[PDB]
């Protein structure tokens, strides 16, 4: 409006629907659609299943923190010298414990967001934001004062931030194209495409 | 327009070719010529030609530049102030970053494409990290604040623009454009957060000012607080109304939380910088609630009050410097019998201090009826909650004021021919926007 | 430089001595205290966010029973 | 202490001024200094009350234009005197004077 | 209702015709349109010409309505100040047509956000008289004033 | 002598200041305040807060006795020994409508129960 | 031991080399306090004391949290109240879970 | 005390400067004092400033600068209109029916009688006519009170 | 003189912990070997593995920075016995 | 387990602790100051004070 007078912006009849109208001739889509391995891991009806599927990642993570911690504490141990311990006794305390706590932490988040959705019967961000705030509960048992408090947010915080922009981002800008006539105003005279453009093929590594 | 253009392109030119002795006295005659091709701008801007007055494009989409309601009153609210921080300011490298960033200012006010827009607001950022950050009596910490929320939240904006850009194939303000999208709209949302400060994105602000110059503060209060107003309007309402009246309840909160969580910080204030910055912090926010209201009501209270407070807070930290330049102190405690040792500064500061209080005879009362009328318009409560909350300003005030009214004191430190010439056209502006030519 | 720290002993006699200093710790209100008294001001200063409640659940209610005395009165008739 | 040099341009202490009262002479104020009485003050109030009737008189120019009385005075008013758009008196009764 | 393609490239072919004819003469109030240009458009947006056309046509309007407002305002303090204490009967139909100028250019531009201006009270008093004549049919107690016959000067 | 009076000056601060020293107010006279008197310090008569409010349980009762009674006890009928002023159809009616008026507690009228609940109007409004 | 630096006339030099001081502007300003400069710069520097005890985080959450609850419950009422008054369907609103659409008035619309 | 001579109307004792303007000393043989660099720089651009303001808003045509000021005219017109229009509708109790008949389908209220009288000419009752939202008999309506 | 921040500690005992730093420093080609190595192999690997939900992924983005030590803190506290 | 939580620098402890020693403003000495939590005491039908003020013949 660019004016002192109206309030700007506009109103759109929600009485009156636009035909839906393809944006090209032909569709040509570079986008595979998701593994049957995706949906097997992403399903959460049994907390048991779910838990030990995805599990596999958290003890991952937790192997390459301990072998970095070993490695370092290796690299310092001098080789001339003779030593009186056993260096794999000292470096497999580090190694074990570390997966171990890696692997419960991610097996609470798992369990705790499974049961959730089981519960309630609904995918909802609380879901991600109890399982945070629960593996947060675990990680700051016995730290100091202010741990308890900030634990629980900033795990709970992970799972909404990976939902945000994970799952609702792209499913909202789905229509959104780039080419021939904006989305919602087919209207307007631009050049309208046979095909849409192809930027890539279909991925295979 | 084209002449306005002109010259704000020629000011930063001039310096370049001038003796390096004379360079404060070219500086002043192209402010002037500046304000006086601004006032050609208006007077070539017909009332008839309701939606933009003038549109001038240079070649491209990014050198389309435009004046509205909006961005003609804070043009003209720039080159009426920028004469006096020219005068406040010595040394050609001084001269050489405060002329660089009024033509970046200056040049975003009129812009009309959101890319372009944040080419020239964001030009000036390390020239701002420089200012507040300057050998002796800056501070870097200060410097690094401002920075680090001016490139994060103009960087949000900047996606939110290349999102735009791509989807709709062009981002000027002059194509009709809707978007419902959340993210697209917290994008352009959060630079108005930061920008004009709101709680809890305000803390960059109140360093910046204490730590800058005083041309640099007045240039800061007076127009760049004012550059969240012209992207709200130009680029934020237009495109995501659906967005600002899903979050109505949020946004309320948000800016009634800023305006009472600001007004108690002022009150532990003991620095005279640190109480206007806060005082400006806290008169924010009726502005930005004002606008997103959408109403023809709101939209006006909201560029009114934002004129009242760039005439008012100007000449409090005019007078602030001046003080300090007196007296090497920002201290209400150390500043006692200010009233018998200056008369003539003293009576211009409790002018400006009522000012600054929304009294009648001031811009800042009518504006604020106008703004308060455009709440009560969407809720008697949103109304109620801010005129109640009012009264911690005057709690404030009224304390600085009696501490700096009376006491004993034996130094003399009152203001000289220079400081009266530098605040007499803010007086004169002021008592003008008060009877109502506003 | 500084001001002097010394000070002046001229009106000792004629305005009492500065011997007697101020019993205050300068320390705030208890958390505890302020709580109360901050859940206690607050609602009285949002007077008119109360009146409005109340009359707003009132007329709901009403409404809702007006409604209700209706599908009654339509159903058997 | 010596006096300084500029001292000489400076007033002196008025009659009104008590003469304990010390103040700095060098202030100045809009409003007058500590006790005033200066020097050609009678030209100065007989301007002043002469710039007070020319406005006074403005005033009442401006006030007879836009003075509007849209209902008849009980009785005759002052102000027939000197503005013409009294309305014609009407008493209680209704009778017109 | 539904727009085919077809129909939204028809109007949009008509409405350039429609900004051709009009840049053909010179009109210096050409931002100040008498008339709107009338669509059935489900956004005013998809038609950049009809939008712009639109709003400066609301523009006008409103203003000629601030205007009128003021003017109404006028006769009602003319009109108060000429009857004296006979001024609640005579002055009742000045006073009702000032405020329904006020609640016609206050209500018709109001905003997304902003509620409805109830100058005289009208709306509520509409409401409580379908309140009481629910209660009464239904047998029920109405905890609520009855209808008033005047709120306010006028309404 | 009004001016001219002699003053005490206030020594300078001569040890580490308190955080919260900003509640003091202190021109370079000898007697600085408080911000608020009796927020701490001396208080005024050597009465503390519950001295006064045991004074206000003492007193809000008597106060408050007379007007209890015809507020709550009494009733428009036995409030007074006559009905409110009679005044002509035209002139009552108009005068009915004033919600703060004084024609509604007419009991005598047939028309008392509107006038009541005229009286006990909105909270707020509805719109 | 003191003399007037500023001259009206113009010919204004600074004596460096005056045995007298110069009246500049550096002669009106206020002595400083070695007590008032520390606590300046304890007031300033006051994130140095700050610590996470259970009082503050109960103050913190009690006034802040507690006025931004109750601002946002009052919002949200009154969004309910307008929406009611001007009779539009429920909106949907960010947080609020309704299985409507409904988010700005249509102006061509009646309601 | 008392007056000086003892008559109030008598010389003011105080002769000299009641205390220094800025803080300037007077020259000696009354010599002006030097005006500064930026005095007529500053007095002529923000004088300029002032006068254009000025002369901006009052000498520009209506319409220019106060969009309000060209409405005036268009307003007493219409005002005029409405005048007539609505005492004929008071007289005329057939029109009110119709009207209350169209109020109902536009969701307004039977008080709004004047207010749908005043929006003739306005973007929802044009539009809406047009569209179909508007019931047709507004049309004759507004025709048999000469629109 | 100017009031400066207080600085909590003994100088002697700051600079004691201060001075545990200084040790032995072993050479970063030896961690860089095994890590390009390694991470060859395991970004061959990574190519094979399933596709898990965003939540889980970022879930352990944080629990591996939480675990993450940096080799500063290995370095300072590294002890040469059992 | 090492973890970043042993090596943040949490705010458990205060950084600078304030000095012990601190400045009261001097005040006019009251003499007698003890405060009046009794609205109701023998205090003020005492005695001594009927004897020094009710019962002196004024
Ligand atoms: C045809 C007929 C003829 C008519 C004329 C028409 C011709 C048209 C243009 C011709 C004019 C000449 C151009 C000037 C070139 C040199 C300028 C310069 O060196 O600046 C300082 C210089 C002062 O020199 P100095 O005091 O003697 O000491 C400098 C020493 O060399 C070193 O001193 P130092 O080491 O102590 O450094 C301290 C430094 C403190 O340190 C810093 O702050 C560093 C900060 C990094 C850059 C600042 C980032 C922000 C800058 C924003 C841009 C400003 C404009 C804002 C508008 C928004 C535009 C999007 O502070 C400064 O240097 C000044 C602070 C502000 C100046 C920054 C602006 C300069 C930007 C780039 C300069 C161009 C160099 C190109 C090189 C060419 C070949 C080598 O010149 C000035 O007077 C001020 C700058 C004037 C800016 C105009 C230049 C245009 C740049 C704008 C970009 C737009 C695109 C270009 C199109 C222009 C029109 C086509
Ligand atoms: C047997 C050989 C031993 C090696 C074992 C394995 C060998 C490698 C095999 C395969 C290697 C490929 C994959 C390994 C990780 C890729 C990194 C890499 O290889 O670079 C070469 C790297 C050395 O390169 P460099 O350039 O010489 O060192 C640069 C540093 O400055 C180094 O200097 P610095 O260590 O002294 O400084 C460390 C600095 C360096 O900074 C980083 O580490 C940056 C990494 C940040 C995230 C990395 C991207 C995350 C995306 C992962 C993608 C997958 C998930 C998908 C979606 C997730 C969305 C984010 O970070 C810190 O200051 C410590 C904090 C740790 C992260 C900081 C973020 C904290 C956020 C948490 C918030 C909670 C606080 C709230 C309370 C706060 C109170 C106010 O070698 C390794 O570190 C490999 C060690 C493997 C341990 C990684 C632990 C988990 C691995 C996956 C988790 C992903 C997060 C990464 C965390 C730490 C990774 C460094
Ligand atoms: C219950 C409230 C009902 C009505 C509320 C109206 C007034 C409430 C409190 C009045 C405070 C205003 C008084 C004041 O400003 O004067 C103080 C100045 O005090 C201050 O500035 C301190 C700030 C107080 C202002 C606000 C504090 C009370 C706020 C009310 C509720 C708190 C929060 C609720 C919502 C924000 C000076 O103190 P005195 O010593 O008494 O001066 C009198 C002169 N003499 C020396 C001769 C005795
Ligand atoms: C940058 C975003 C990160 C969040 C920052 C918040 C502050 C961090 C503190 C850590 C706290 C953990 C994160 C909580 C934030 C979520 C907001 C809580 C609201 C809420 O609980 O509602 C949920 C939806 O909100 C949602 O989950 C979606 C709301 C999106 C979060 C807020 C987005 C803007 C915040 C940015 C503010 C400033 C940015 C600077 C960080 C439930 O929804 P439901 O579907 O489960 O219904 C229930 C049916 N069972
Ligand atoms: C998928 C991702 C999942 C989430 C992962 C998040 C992981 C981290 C994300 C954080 C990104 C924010 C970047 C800002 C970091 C804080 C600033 C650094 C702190 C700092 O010490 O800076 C000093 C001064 O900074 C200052 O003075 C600045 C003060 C603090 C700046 C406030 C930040 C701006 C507002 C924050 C959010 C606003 C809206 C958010 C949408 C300069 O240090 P030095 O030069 O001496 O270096 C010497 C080395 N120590
Ligand atoms: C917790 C209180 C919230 C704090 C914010 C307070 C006031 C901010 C309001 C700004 C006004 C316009 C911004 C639009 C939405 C922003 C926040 C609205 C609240 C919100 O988070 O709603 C979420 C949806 O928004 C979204 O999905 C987007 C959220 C924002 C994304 C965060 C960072 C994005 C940065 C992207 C940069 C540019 C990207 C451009 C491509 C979930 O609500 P729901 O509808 O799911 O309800 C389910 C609950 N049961
Ligand atoms: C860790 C961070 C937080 C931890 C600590 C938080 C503790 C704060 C909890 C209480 C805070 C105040 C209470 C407000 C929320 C109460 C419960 C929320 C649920 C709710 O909306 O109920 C409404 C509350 O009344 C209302 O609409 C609001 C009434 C109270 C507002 C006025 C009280 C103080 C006034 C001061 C000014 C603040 C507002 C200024 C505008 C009335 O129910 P409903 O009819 O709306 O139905 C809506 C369906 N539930
Ligand atoms: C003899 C010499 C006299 C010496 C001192 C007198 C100085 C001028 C006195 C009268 C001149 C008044 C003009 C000042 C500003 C009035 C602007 C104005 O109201 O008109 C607006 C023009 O639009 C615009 O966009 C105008 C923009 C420019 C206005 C100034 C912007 C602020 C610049 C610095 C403030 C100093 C002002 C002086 C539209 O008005 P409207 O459409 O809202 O309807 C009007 C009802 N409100």
């Amino acid at each position: 409006t660019f004016n002192y007078v109206i309030p700007y912006g506009g109103s759109s009849s929600y009485t009156i629907n636009n035909e839906p109208v393809k944006a090209e001739e032909v569709t040509v889509d570079f986008s595979k659609e998701p593994s049957a391995s995706s949906l097997k891991l992403a399903d959460k009806s049994d907390w048991i299943a779910y838990t030990f599927n995805n599990v596999p990642l958290m003890a991952t993570v937790g192997l390459l923190a301990g072998a970095h911690e070993a490695f370092l504490h290796y690299e310092r141990t001098p080789i001339y010298g003779k030593r009186t311990y056993n260096i794999i006794k000292k470096l497999a305390p580090i190694v074990i414990n570390k997966t171990a706590y890696a692997t419960l932490l991610g097996a609470i988040f798992c369990a705790t967001d499974a049961l959730y959705e089981n519960y309630s019967g609904k995918k909802s961000y609380t879901s991600g934001m109890v399982a945070g705030a629960a593996t947060g509960a675990v990680f700051a048992i016995g730290r100091p004062l202010p741990q308890p408090l900030v634990w629980p947010l900033v795990f709970a915080a992970a799972p909404v931030i990976a939902d945000l922009f994970g799952e609702v981002y792209p499913e909202s800008m789905k229509s959104a194209r780039g080419y021939g006539t904006p989305y919602g105003f087919e209207n307007l005279d631009d050049a309208v495409p046979t095909r849409n453009p192809i930027r890539r093929n279909p991925h295979h590594y | 327009m084209s002449l306005y253009l002109f010259m704000l392109f020629l000011q930063p030119l001039s310096l370049s070719f001038v003796s390096r002795s004379f360079s404060k006295i070219s500086s002043l005659m192209m402010s002037f010529a500046t304000l006086w091709s601004a006032v050609y701008m208006w007077f070539t801007s017909n009332g008839a030609n309701q939606t933009f007055y003038q549109v001038v494009s240079w070649g491209s989409d990014w050198s389309t530049f435009g004046v509205c309601y909006t961005s003609l009153y804070i043009s003209l609210l720039c080159a009426f102030i920028f004469p006096i921080c020219v005068i406040l300011v010595q040394g050609y490298r001084a001269l050489s970053i405060l002329i660089c960033i009024q033509t970046a200012v200056s040049l975003s006010i009129v812009s009309l494409h959101m890319l372009a827009f944040y080419a020239l607001f964001e030009s000036s950022l390390l020239l701002f990290f420089i200012l507040i950050g300057r050998r002796k009596y800056g501070s870097l910490s200060a410097a690094y604040n401002i920075s680090i929320y001016t490139f994060i939240s103009a960087l949000g904006f900047l996606i939110s623009a290349f999102w735009l850009n791509w989807s709709f194939g062009s981002v000027c303000a002059l194509l009709p454009n809707e978007e419902a999208n959340s993210f697209v709209a917290f994008g352009i949302f959060i630079l108005l957060w930061v920008k004009a400060p709101l709680v809890p994105f305000h803390l960059w602000l109140p360093e910046a000012h204490v730590y800058a110059p005083t041309a640099g503060s007045v240039l800061l209060a007076g127009v760049l607080l004012k550059i969240s107003i012209v992207g709200l309007h130009v680029f934020f309402l237009p495109i995501c109304a659906s967005s600002i009246v899903k979050a109505f309840p949020l946004i309320l909160s948000i800016c009634l939380g800023s305006f009472i969580f600001s007004s108690f910080s002022t009150l532990k204030q003991i620095d005279l910088k640190k109480i206007v910055a806060y005082s400006s912090i806290s008169h924010m926010a009726i502005v930005f609630l004002s606008s997103a209201t959408n109403s023809g009501l709101g939209i006006q209270g909201a560029v009114l009050y934002c004129i009242a407070h760039g005439l008012i807070s100007p000449g409090l930290f005019l007078l602030v410097g001046i003080l300090y330049k007196n007296t090497n102190t920002k201290l209400v405690f150390y500043l006692r019998g200010l009233s018998q040792q200056a008369p003539v500064w003293w009576s211009v500061w409790v002018f400006f201090m009522l000012g600054n209080l929304a009294f009648p005879l001031f811009p800042n009362f009518i504006a604020e009826v106008v703004c308060l009328s455009a709440l009560f318009k969407n809720h008697e409560l949103y109304a109620y909650a801010f005129i109640f909350f009012s009264f911690v300003g005057t709690v404030y005030s009224s304390t600085v004021l009696g501490r700096l009214k009376g006491g004993v004191s034996s130094q003399c430190v009152d203001a000289s021919r220079l400081d009266v010439i530098s605040w007499n056209p803010l007086v004169l502006a002021t008592v003008v926007t008060g009877i109502g030519y506003m | 430089n500084y001001a002097s720290l010394k000070a002046d002993t001229s009106m000792d006699h004629v305005f009492g001595d500065s011997t007697n200093k101020l019993n205050y710790d300068f320390q705030l209100m208890s958390s505890k205290e302020a709580f109360f008294w901050n859940y206690t001001l607050y609602p009285i200063v949002g007077f008119p966010i109360f009146l409005y409640l109340y009359q707003f659940n009132k007329l709901e209610n009403f409404e809702a029973e007006i409604a209700a005395a209706k599908a009654a009165k339509a159903a058997s008739e | 202490v010596p006096e300084p040099p500029y001292a000489k341009y400076l007033a002196n202490k008025s009659h009104y001024c008590p003469p304990d009262f010390h103040y700095s002479r060098e202030i100045y104020a809009p409003y007058g200094g500590y006790f005033n009485d200066p020097k050609g003050w009678r030209t100065n109030t007989a301007i002043a009350t002469l710039v007070m009737l020319a406005g006074a008189y403005a005033v009442f120019c401006f006030g007879n234009a836009r003075e509007e009385r849209l209902r008849a005075p009980k009785g005759w008013i002052p102000s027939q005197l000197w503005n013409d758009n009294v309305p014609t008196p009407v008493d209680y009764r209704g009778k017109v004077l | 209702t539904t727009a085919t393609i077809e129909e939204r490239r028809a109007f949009h072919k008509e409405v350039l015709d429609i900004v051709q004819s009009k840049l053909a003469n010179k009109n210096s109030e050409w931002a100040r349109p008498e008339e709107p240009i009338l669509h059935n458009l489900k956004s005013e947006k998809e038609e950049p010409h009809v939008y712009y056309h639109n709003n400066n046509f609301r523009v006008t309007r409103q203003l000629i309505h601030f205007e009128k407002t003021k003017i109404f305002e006028d006769e009602l303090d003319k009109c108060m100040r000429t009857h004296g204490e006979a001024k609640y009967r005579k002055c009742q139909e000045i006073a009702k047509r000032f405020q329904a100028s006020c609640r016609v250019a206050s209500n018709l531009e109001r905003g997304p956000n902003a509620r409805k201006r109830d100058v005289g009270f009208i709306y509520q008093n509409n409401k409580l008289r379908e309140l009481e004549k629910d209660a009464k049919e239904l047998g029920l107690n109405n905890p609520f004033p009855p209808s008033s016959p005047r709120t306010t000067i006028g309404y | 002598a009004g001016a001219g009076g002699p003053v005490k000056l206030s020594p300078p601060v001569d040890k580490p200041l308190p955080y919260n020293y900003d509640f003091w107010m202190d021109n370079g006279i000898y007697p600085g305040q408080p911000i608020y008197d009796g927020m701490f310090g001396s208080m005024v008569g050597n009465m503390s807060l519950e001295y006064m409010a045991k004074g206000w349980l003492v007193l809000l009762p008597i106060l408050s006795a007379p007007f209890v009674y015809e507020h709550c006890i009494a009733d428009d009928v036995t409030r007074n020994p006559f009905v409110p002023r009679q005044y002509p159809s035209e002139v009552r009616e108009f005068l009915a409508l004033f919600k703060n008026g004084f024609v509604l507690n007419d009991y005598s009228q047939p028309d008392y129960e509107e006038m009541k609940r005229r009286q006990s109007g909105l909270l707020t409004p509805i719109y | 031991s003191s003399r007037i630096a500023g001259d009206t006339t113009g010919k204004y030099t600074p004596n460096i080399f005056s045995p007298e001081t110069p009246m500049d502007r550096s002669f009106s300003h206020v002595p400083k306090n070695p007590f008032w400069e520390a606590w300046v710069f304890r007031r300033d520097n006051i994130q140095r004391e700050f610590v996470w005890t259970w009082q503050t985080i109960f103050d913190l959450a009690t006034f802040v949290g507690g006025l931004y609850v109750a601002m946002y419950a009052t919002a949200s009422f009154c969004s309910r109240q307008n929406d009611k008054r001007n009779g539009y369907p429920e909106r949907n609103y960010y947080f609020s879970d309704s299985k409507s659409n409904f988010v700005i008035p249509d102006e061509r619309e009646f309601y | 005390s008392g007056h000086p001579n003892g008559s109030f109307w008598s010389e003011g004792t105080q002769v000299g400067l009641n205390g220094f303007k800025y803080g300037e000393i007077p020259l000696p043989n009354g010599q002006p004092r030097k005006k500064l660099w930026l005095e007529n720089i500053w007095n002529i651009g923000y004088g300029g400033f002032f006068l254009g303001a000025f002369c901006l808003y009052y000498g520009a045509p209506p319409g220019h600068v106060i969009p309000s000021q060209w409405a005036t005219p268009k307003a007493k017109d219409e005002y005029a209109v409405d005048m007539k229009m609505i005492d004929k509708y008071n007289e005329r109790p057939d029109l009110q029916a119709r009207l209350s008949i169209v109020l109902k389908d536009l969701n307004m209220i039977e008080e709004e009688a004047y207010d749908l009288i005043m929006m003739r000419k306005d973007y929802k009752v044009l539009l809406g006519l047009h569209s179909g939202r508007v019931p047709a008999d507004l049309k004759a309506i507004y025709e048999e009170l000469e629109a | 003189d100017e009031p400066k921040h207080q600085i909590p500690g003994n100088a002697l005992d700051n600079w004691a912990f201060l001075r545990t730093y200084a040790k032995p420093l072993p050479d970063m080609i030896h961690y860089y070997y095994y890590v390009y190595l390694f991470g060859f192999f395991f970004v061959y690997k990574v190519a094979d593995f399933p596709e898990y939900s965003p939540r889980v992924l970022v879930m352990a983005a944080l629990i591996g920075s939480l675990f993450y030590v940096r080799r500063d803190w290995v370095h300072r506290e590294f002890k040469d016995s059992p | 387990v090492k973890t970043l939580a042993d090596y943040i620098h949490w705010r458990n402890k205060p950084s600078s602790i304030p000095p012990v020693d601190e400045y009261r403003p001097p005040v006019p000495l009251v003499n007698y100051d003890k405060l009046s939590t009794q609205f109701f005491s023998k205090l003020d039908n005492d005695p001594v004070i009927n004897r020094v003020l009710r019962a002196p013949k004024v």
